[PDB]
């Protein structure tokens, strides 16, 4: 299938509680495998996921080293947001980035990613070019002078397109008994009466990866989009996935329900209903 | 691996 | 510029009365990141409850997962207790075992 690597960092100050927090992880698709935190008793880019053990001391110190530094950038970049802004050193702020590179099923890159948000909203993005720039609003047009001036892009670029890309597929080769097997889902409906003449329809997935998936009720073999209950797709804690979709539906009705699957794992899509006894 | 370019904004 | 948790509470797998399980409360969607999460067994908090490493989704929003090893039973009762900037109060979800 389709792969990804995708890093994400965090930082948040916390005026008079010190330097800002600054976390750090690492994906590939939906399995984590580094962390680093600077609030850490030490600080150190460490191990998630176990094919990533094998990686030597200089990994590891080239990782934190980095991540040291990063927390460093990242720390005077919300002081420069202040500015950009206008804003009090008093209150607490947010400056998140995730970056990566995607790859298709053949092995080749699809495309890379690089942007950024300040308080939760998005701030710049390197467009999908990988050589011009999207940026939010006038203090991100700041950011984006400096940068073009600098010619961040083509760093960011070759990182994407050469080091992203051959660590990936290192990763991806390591790791391949779990990164490069799909678990499928276990599926079943469940049946709950909520009065006399309605009753709740809850179809299930469980044990699944990777996260992606698509549970869908029809009724008379049309999706049942605006009256179904989907919620979030919720990690088990196995390195697996569960979900479940529900559609209140009038008593005696229950046969006209079909609930449909779609995941990586399935050779082809599920129809599953409910199965009194 | 992680990125390593120095983005200051 | 504020979003409230969403908040799950379930088991790793289907429960089973007698048969050591983990209690997962995943809180999603939020924003800043800070958040009190405890796992409740009876009303009285839990004290070996381990986390996530703090990530988050496409939108900016955080998500972390709260969980602990437990052993249900047809009686006890077991929750999740978040509080956040946005609410005025802890949210308490109880866990119902087909949720």
């Amino acid at each position: 299938g389709s792969h990804s690597m995708r890093y994400f960092y965090t930082a948040m100050s916390r005026p008079g509680r010190g330097e800002p927090r600054f976390i750090a992880v690492g994906y590939v698709d939906d399995t984590q495998f580094v962390r680093f935190d600077s609030d850490a008793a030490s600080p150190r880019t460490e191990p998630r996921a176990p094919w990533i053990e094998q990686e030597g001391p200089e990994y590891w110190d080239g990782e934190t080293r980095n991540m040291k530094a990063s927390a460093q950038t990242y720390r005077e970049n919300l002081r420069i947001a202040l500015r950009y802004y206008n804003q009090s050193e008093a209150g607490s702020h947010i400056i998140q980035r995730m970056y990566g590179c995607d790859l298709g099923p053949d092995g080749r890159l699809l495309r890379g990613h690089d942007q950024s948000a300040y308080d939760g909203k998005d701030y710049i993005a390197l467009n999908e070019d990988l050589s011009s720039w999207t940026a939010a609003d006038t203090a991100a047009q700041i950011t984006q002078r400096k940068w073009e001036a600098a010619r961040v892009a083509e760093q960011l670029r070759a990182y994407l397109e050469g080091l992203c890309v051959e660590w990936l597929r290192r990763y991806l080769e390591n790791g391949k008994e779990t990164l490069q097997r799909a678990d499928p889902p276990k599926t079943h409906v469940t049946h709950h009466p909520v009065s006399d003449h309605e009753a709740t329809l809850r179809c299930w997935a469980l044990g699944f990866y990777p996260a992606e998936i698509t549970l869908t009720w029809q009724r008379d073999g049309e999706d049942q989009t605006q009256d179904t209950e989907l919620v979030e797709t919720r990690p088990a804690g196995d390195r697996t996935f569960q979900k479940w979709a529900a559609v209140v539906v009038p008593s005696g009705e229950e046969q006209r329900y079909t609930c449909h699957v779609q995941h990586e794992g399935l050779p082809k899509p599920l129809t599953l209903r409910w199965e009194p006894s | 691996k992680a990125g390593q370019v120095v983005t200051i904004w | 510029i504020q979003r409230t948790p969403k908040i799950q509470v379930y088991s790793r797998h289907p429960a089973e009365n007698g048969k050591s399980n983990f209690l997962n409360c995943y809180v999603s969607g939020f924003h800043p990141s800070d958040i009190e999460v405890d796992l409740l067994k009876n009303g009285e908090r839990i004290e070996k409850v381990e986390h996530s490493d703090l990530s988050f989704s496409k939108d900016w929003s955080f998500y972390l997962l709260y969980y602990t090893e437990f052993t249900p039973t047809e009686k006890d009762e077991y929750a999740c207790r978040v509080n956040h900037v946005t609410l005025s109060q802890p949210k308490i979800v109880k866990w119902d075992r087909d949720m």
